């Protein structure tokens, strides 16, 4: 909505790697635009800002060298490059802004998931989970994915009340989540339930139809 | 650097009633203008901080009248009133007075609710995973409390432990439960040498099936 930023980059240790922040509207250059950094699990540690209009930064001195703020005014933009990448910088960034007359709104972007890793890109493989041969539950497994994060849903969304997303699980270095949705016995099958999983680190979206188990 | 300390890494509260929040600066943050340069935010799993409170005392923009805060110039408080289902999820404090800013390490919110036994469902291997040579069965431990719980694995009979990965979700939003998920991994032809496979969960409940039942 009002800071636009990727949902991932997979980067290899002692590379460097680009952060971008597209902010909408028309005051990208009246304030000033803060970095910030989440390890997974863990707390929020600012890591500086710029005034977009005059270019004037503060650095956190634990980020000297390490971070590298600038801006694209032409395109209202805010970048952060981090560089000689090591394990510890794989974590969640955020820009964020304040809003131009009011001090009582903070708007942030979805942050960005850097992983620093050796390994390659992979596509998760989807399985549908239909009920063992009132209520019923139904699953979807992503399995076998690299690096985090994938986004999955229910009926594009349609279906959100019953469902339960788990945190995925490493394991011989890829990455596996499940999901549940439990809905009314009259709802399925007689109605359409549709697993819809997006890697966007592969640039992969597909959609499992979930259907009664058969004699196979 | 101005050193903010939240002593309490969590705090439990009964929905309904009401809930205090501390932080500490190393620093006095009030300044020589009257206002003292102290924040709250509230951050839920999977989602952006949001701003609760901004100088110490005044409430940000949609954010409910049961929310408030206080302080002096090194220690502050924020209060929640009449705590609702929702307002589950880590509170940071953080101060705006002097180059770097920094954060609190978080204090999670943790509703109390009734104990409830989970509602348990198990899932054979898809048959299009058969063909990858693996095999998973899943198994749901869903909208449970509270959150301590233990499964259990059984192929034909016995205990299995090798192979099984476990996830647990946040604290509900809405009903204050827990949830786990628990996959067990084989290879397609061990899976394919055994037809019973049960779980069980101790919060005992068990759910099980037989490969070949179709």
């Amino acid at each position: 909505v009002q800071l636009q930023q990727p949902g991932a980059e997979l980067v290899k240790p002692g590379a460097s790697v680009k952060l971008s922040c597209k902010a909408s509207g028309y005051t990208f250059t009246s304030n000033w635009i803060n970095w910030v950094k989440q390890r997974p699990g863990q707390g929020l540690e600012w890591i500086g800002n710029i005034y977009p209009g005059s270019g004037y930064t503060n650095y956190n001195e634990r980020f000297k060298s390490k971070a590298t703020l600038t801006v694209d005014t032409s395109s209202s933009t805010a970048y952060m490059q981090l560089s000689s990448l090591t394990s510890d910088d794989s974590a969640v960034y955020y820009c964020a802004r304040k809003h131009y007359f009011y001090d009582g709104v903070v708007y942030w972007g979805q942050g960005t998931l850097v992983t620093v890793s050796a390994a390659k890109t992979t596509a998760p493989s989807v399985y549908p989970l239909a009920p063992v041969c009132s209520s019923v539950t139904l699953g979807c497994l992503v399995k076998g994915y690299f690096p985090e994060p994938v986004t999955l849903t229910w009926n594009s969304g349609s279906l959100s009340s019953g469902v339960h997303t788990f945190p995925a699980v490493l394991q011989s270095d890829l990455y596996t989540l499940s999901s549940s949705v439990t809905v009314t016995s009259s709802t399925w099958p007689s109605q359409s339930i549709t697993c819809n999983v997006a890697h966007p680190a592969s640039s992969t979206k597909v959609d499992k139809k979930i259907e009664p188990r058969g004699p196979t | 650097e101005i050193v903010m300390t939240q002593a309490a890494p969590s705090v439990p509260v009964t929905p309904g009633e009401s809930v205090s929040i501390s932080c500490r600066s190393s620093k006095s943050l009030l300044h020589s203008n009257g206002n003292t340069y102290l924040y709250w935010f509230l951050q839920r799993p999977g989602q952006s901080p949001q701003l609760l409170i901004y100088r110490m005392s005044n409430l940000a923009s949609g954010v409910p009248d049961r929310f408030s805060g206080s302080g002096s110039g090194t220690a502050f408080t924020l209060r929640i009133s009449r705590v609702e289902a929702e307002d589950v999820g880590v509170y940071y404090c953080l101060q705006h007075l002097e180059y770097p800013f920094t954060f609190g390490a978080g204090t999670k919110l943790e509703l109390k609710r009734a104990d409830a036994a989970p509602t348990v469902s198990i899932f054979p291997p898809s048959s299009e995973q058969l063909t990858s040579g693996g095999a998973s069965v899943v198994c749901f431990l869903n909208n449970f409390y509270p959150k301590d719980i233990n499964v259990k694995w059984k192929i034909d009979g016995s205990e299995r432990q090798n192979g099984v990965l476990n996830s647990w979700t946040d604290q509900d939003s809405k009903d204050s439960t827990y949830s786990m998920s628990s996959t067990l991994t084989l290879t397609k032809d061990e899976y394919e040498r055994h037809n019973s496979y049960t779980c069980e969960a101790t919060h005992p409940i068990v759910k099980s099936f037989n490969r070949n039942e179709c």
